[PDB]
Protein backbone atom coordinates (compact mmCIF):
# COMPACT_ATOMS: atom_id res chain seq x y z
CA UNK A 1 0.00 0.00 0.00
CA UNK A 2 3.07 2.27 0.38
CA UNK A 3 3.87 2.68 -3.35
CA UNK A 4 0.55 4.47 -3.97
CA UNK A 5 0.89 6.55 -0.76
CA UNK A 6 4.27 8.08 -1.70
CA UNK A 7 3.08 8.69 -5.31
CA UNK A 8 0.16 10.71 -3.88
CA UNK A 9 2.70 13.42 -2.91
CA UNK A 10 4.08 13.71 -6.48
CA UNK A 11 0.59 14.38 -7.92
CA UNK A 12 0.17 16.93 -5.10
CA UNK A 13 3.47 18.83 -4.82
CA UNK A 14 5.89 18.25 -7.73
CA UNK A 15 3.38 18.68 -10.59
CA UNK A 16 1.95 21.93 -9.13
CA UNK A 17 3.06 25.37 -10.37
CA UNK A 18 3.73 26.63 -6.81
CA UNK A 19 6.82 24.44 -6.21
CA UNK A 20 8.17 25.16 -9.71
CA UNK A 21 7.71 28.84 -8.77
CA UNK A 22 9.06 28.85 -5.19
CA UNK A 23 11.87 26.26 -4.79
CA UNK A 24 13.35 26.66 -8.32
CA UNK A 25 16.64 28.65 -8.43
CA UNK A 26 17.61 28.96 -4.74
CA UNK A 27 21.36 28.62 -4.05
CA UNK A 28 22.61 26.79 -7.16
CA UNK A 29 25.93 25.53 -5.74
CA UNK A 30 27.51 22.45 -7.40
CA UNK A 31 31.16 23.47 -8.01
CA UNK A 32 34.45 22.42 -6.34
CA UNK A 33 33.58 25.09 -3.74
CA UNK A 34 30.38 23.13 -2.98
CA UNK A 35 32.63 20.07 -2.54
CA UNK A 36 34.66 22.21 -0.07
CA UNK A 37 31.76 22.00 2.44
CA UNK A 38 31.17 18.22 2.39
CA UNK A 39 27.49 17.27 2.72
CA UNK A 40 27.72 13.57 1.67
CA UNK A 41 23.96 12.82 1.87
CA UNK A 42 21.88 14.80 -0.68
CA UNK A 43 23.32 18.15 -2.02
CA UNK A 44 26.45 16.69 -3.69
CA UNK A 45 24.55 13.41 -4.14
CA UNK A 46 21.37 15.33 -5.06
CA UNK A 47 23.20 17.43 -7.67
CA UNK A 48 26.62 16.94 -9.28
CA UNK A 49 28.94 14.20 -8.00
CA UNK A 50 27.81 10.57 -8.53
CA UNK A 51 29.52 9.46 -5.29
CA UNK A 52 27.61 7.55 -2.59
CA UNK A 53 28.68 5.43 0.42
CA UNK A 54 26.04 2.72 -0.24
CA UNK B 1 12.17 -27.57 15.78
CA UNK B 2 13.31 -23.99 15.28
CA UNK B 3 10.76 -21.29 14.48
CA UNK B 4 11.92 -17.90 13.22
CA UNK B 5 10.63 -15.02 11.09
CA UNK B 6 9.71 -16.25 7.62
CA UNK B 7 10.43 -14.50 4.32
CA UNK B 8 7.61 -13.37 2.04
CA UNK B 9 7.71 -11.09 -1.01
CA UNK B 10 4.91 -12.34 -3.31
CA UNK B 11 4.39 -9.30 -5.58
CA UNK B 12 7.45 -7.25 -4.49
CA UNK B 13 5.17 -4.15 -4.23
CA UNK B 14 6.52 -2.94 -7.63
CA UNK B 15 9.81 -1.08 -7.28
CA UNK B 16 9.33 2.51 -8.49
CA UNK B 17 6.23 2.85 -10.67
CA UNK B 18 4.90 6.04 -12.22
CA UNK B 19 1.39 7.06 -11.21
CA UNK B 20 1.35 10.56 -12.72
CA UNK B 21 -0.22 10.56 -16.18
CA UNK B 22 -2.17 12.92 -18.43
CA UNK B 23 -5.90 12.74 -17.75
CA UNK B 24 -9.02 14.46 -19.16
CA UNK B 25 -7.24 17.43 -20.78
CA UNK B 26 -5.11 16.89 -23.88
CA UNK B 27 -4.09 20.40 -24.95
CA UNK B 28 -5.78 21.64 -28.13
CA UNK B 29 -9.12 20.05 -27.14
CA UNK B 30 -9.40 22.21 -23.98
CA UNK B 31 -9.18 25.43 -26.05
CA UNK B 32 -12.11 24.23 -28.22
CA UNK B 33 -14.26 24.00 -25.06
CA UNK B 34 -12.61 27.04 -23.41
CA UNK B 35 -12.99 29.60 -26.23
CA UNK B 36 -16.16 27.71 -27.31
CA UNK B 37 -17.81 28.61 -23.98
CA UNK B 38 -16.84 32.27 -24.54
CA UNK B 39 -18.45 32.44 -28.02
CA UNK B 40 -21.57 30.73 -26.60
CA UNK B 41 -21.37 33.17 -23.66
CA UNK B 42 -21.55 36.41 -25.67
CA UNK B 43 -24.25 35.17 -28.10
CA UNK B 44 -26.57 34.15 -25.24
CA UNK B 45 -25.95 37.38 -23.28
CA UNK B 46 -26.43 39.90 -26.13
CA UNK B 47 -29.81 38.39 -27.14
CA UNK B 48 -31.08 39.18 -23.62
CA UNK B 49 -29.88 42.80 -23.99
CA UNK B 50 -31.87 43.05 -27.25
CA UNK B 51 -34.88 41.79 -25.26
CA UNK B 52 -34.00 44.45 -22.65
CA UNK B 53 -34.35 47.08 -25.43
CA UNK B 54 -38.01 46.01 -25.86
CA UNK B 55 -38.53 46.89 -22.17
CA UNK B 56 -36.25 49.98 -22.29
CA UNK B 57 -38.15 51.97 -24.98
CA UNK B 58 -41.47 50.92 -23.38
CA UNK B 59 -40.28 52.24 -19.97
CA UNK B 60 -39.33 55.70 -21.32
CA UNK B 61 -42.60 55.80 -23.34
CA UNK B 62 -44.51 55.95 -20.01
CA UNK B 63 -42.90 59.34 -19.22
CA UNK B 64 -43.86 60.78 -22.65
CA UNK B 65 -47.43 59.41 -22.33
CA UNK B 66 -47.83 60.97 -18.86
CA UNK B 67 -48.34 64.73 -19.27
CA UNK B 68 -50.82 65.28 -16.36
CA UNK B 69 -47.86 64.16 -14.18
Amino acid sequence: NFSLRIDELEEMLTNNRIWRNRTVDIGIVTAEDALNYGFSGVMLRGSGIQWDLR
Amino acid sequence: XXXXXXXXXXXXXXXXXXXXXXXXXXGYSMFAVGIGALLFGYWSMMKWNRERRRLQIEDFEARIALMPL
